[PDB]
């Protein structure tokens, strides 16, 4: 399909015993990292149970250490029913808007208002459409429908005549209509009167006739934003704004309001909000001016849990000439909890370059996995599942079936790992132009 | 002087001909107002003289 295998597709959920947040050695794509999946867990379970607002957790550990795999089991595990915001640190220094509105609106976006609502919809095959069209149009006209299980003929109001019209509905055609709105959603043509559709194509599909009767009550359950209903109360078209961008700034006093009037559709019991996550990736690359925002924006009541993922080391905060742990003001660090990521076993590594042996189509020979294990303590595991794709490729080249150590030596020696290109950059330091800009040309 | 009956301009509601609940629906082939699939099923399946009784019990006729 439209989705393609990526580094984390094989992450199916947390991997935990739902019963007991027991970390299972592996299930669910994840192996190992049992401490950080079972304090994930317990996040992923406040998170569920909605009745704590406002608490930051940090994942910190080495590159690679599956950071950014337990953040997308969580996401993978808490699924639809709740908000779930992935945001680059990058993405908030717009051009747009001031980063502390960016980082707002990324808040904003992790409170679900859940909306439940019924309409009577009316869905069947046209058995007729008859339209007088008496200079003028849409006077009067008659509607046939049909499921499996019932026929009815209705008289037709002028408006729903031009529905009928604008949506060129035709005998055969299966249609639903919502009656309050009175739209026209062609699902599909019938097969039955195939020979009818002579304009279309033989591309054209064709379906069974709808089962049922012709009308019921269906009911939606919508989840919307706080951050969309901000952005709809902006302007005339505000949610078209929510497509292209182009929100300005919201004013303060459009977001009060909504919280107000949120907060009585809750007490009216017509909506119920649904508190989410905003995962923040690399959080380090923000600055001490959003820190300082953040600190406050996650004592409101309608803050989502905030989760967070660092590579860094003691480090230079940005915006300031000073360094600390993550390189977080500890300010900052003195509201978050931290969930620490290890280094993984030569064992662990296998297991997971089988796993993503799966995930990608590739057969590994026993010696081919043992290889790619080995690479992968001495390179990195993301070096070495590199090298799967890399030898599948070479082995199709030589019309080979499996991957044998033959392709993964062939891929060790064609692409170099990063200790390597270090060494190979260390060595030619006279043709890569230096930090003093200094190059030589010559041979 | 017997000139004393009304007419009524305002649009009337529809109700099942077997079971008088409200119908949605108006059968096409046999022009019985029907509740639901069930009473549908009933309607096509009864002895032909029978749905012309359903018709006139509310002064209706197909011919
Ligand atoms: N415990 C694990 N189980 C399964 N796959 C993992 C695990 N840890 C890391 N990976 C995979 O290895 C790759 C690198 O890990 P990643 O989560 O990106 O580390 P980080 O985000 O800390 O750099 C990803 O494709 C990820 O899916």
């Amino acid at each position: 399909g439209l989705n393609l295998i990526a580094a984390h597709s094989h992450i199916r959920g947390l991997g935990v015993d739902a019963d007991t947040l027991e970390p299972r050695p592996s299930s669910q794509g994840l192996v190992g990292q049992e401490k950080a999946r079972k304090a994930a867990a317990v996040v992923l379970e406040m998170i569920k149970q909605g009745k704590i607002a406002g608490r930051a957790v940090l994942i910190a550990g080495p590159p690679s250490t599956g950071k950014t795999a337990i953040a997308m089991g969580m996401a993978q595990s808490l699924g639809q029913d709740v908000p779930f915001t992935t945001l680059a640190a990058s993405e908030i220094f717009s051009l747009e808007m001031s980063k502390t509105e960016a980082l707002t609106q990324a808040f904003r976006k992790s409170i679900g208002v859940r909306i439940k609502e019924e309409s009577e919809i009316m869905e069947g095959e046209v058995v007729e459409i008859q339209i007088d069209r008496s200079t003028g149009g849409a006077k009067q006209g008659k509607l046939t429908i049909k499921t499996t299980d019932m026929e009815a003929i209705y008289d037709m109001g002028s408006k729903m005549i031009d529905a009928m019209t604008k949506e060129r509905v035709m005998a055969g055609d299966i249609i639903s209509i919502d009656k309050s709105s009175g739209k026209i959603t062609k699902l599909g043509r019938s097969y039955a009167r195939s020979r009818d559709y002579d304009a279309m194509g033989v591309d054209t599909k064709f379906l069974q006739c709808p089962e049922g009767e012709l009308q019921k009550r269906k009911e939606v359950v919508h989840t919307v934003s706080l951050h969309e209903i901000d952005v709809i109360n902006s302007r005339t078209q505000g949610f078209l704004a929510l497509f292209s961008g182009d929100t300005g700034e919201i004013r303060s006093e459009i977001r009060d309001q909504i919280n107000t009037k949120v907060a009585e559709w809750k007490e009216e019991g017509k909506a119920e909000i649904v508190p989410g996550v905003l995962f923040i990736d690399e959080v380090h690359m923000l600055d001490i001016e959003c820190f300082s925002y953040i600190n406050r924006a996650l004592e409101s009541d309608l803050a989502p849990i905030v989760i967070m993922a660092s590579n860094r080391g003691v480090s230079r905060i940005r915006g300031t000439d000073y360094k600390s742990p993550h390189g977080l003001p500890l300010d900052f660090l003195d509201r978050v909890v931290i969930i620490n990521t290890h280094p993984y076993t030569p064992d662990e590594l296998r297991q997971i370059l089988s796993i993503r042996a799966q995930e990608e189509e590739v057969d590994l020979t026993p010696d081919a996995l043992a290889l790619l294990t080995k690479i992968g303590q001495e390179a990195g595991l993301r070096y070495a599942s590199n090298l799967i794709t890399t030898s599948q490729l070479i082995a199709a080249k030589r019309r080979a079936k499996q991957v044998g150590v033959e392709d993964v030596q062939r891929s060790f020696k064609l692409f170099y790992d990063p200790a390597r290109s270090v060494r190979f950059v260390q060595e030619s330091e006279k043709r890569l132009i230096g930090n003093d800009g200094v190059v030589d040309f010559s041979y | 002087t017997n000139i004393e009956s009304a007419p009524s301009l305002a649009p009337m509601k529809h109700y099942c001909d077997v079971t008088g609940l409200p119908a949605p629906y108006l059968d096409p082939k046999t022009r019985l107002r029907y509740h639901n699939k069930e009473i549908f099923a009933m309607i096509r399946n009864l002895p032909q003289g029978m749905g012309e009784q359903f018709l006139e019990a509310r002064g209706a006729h197909t011919v």
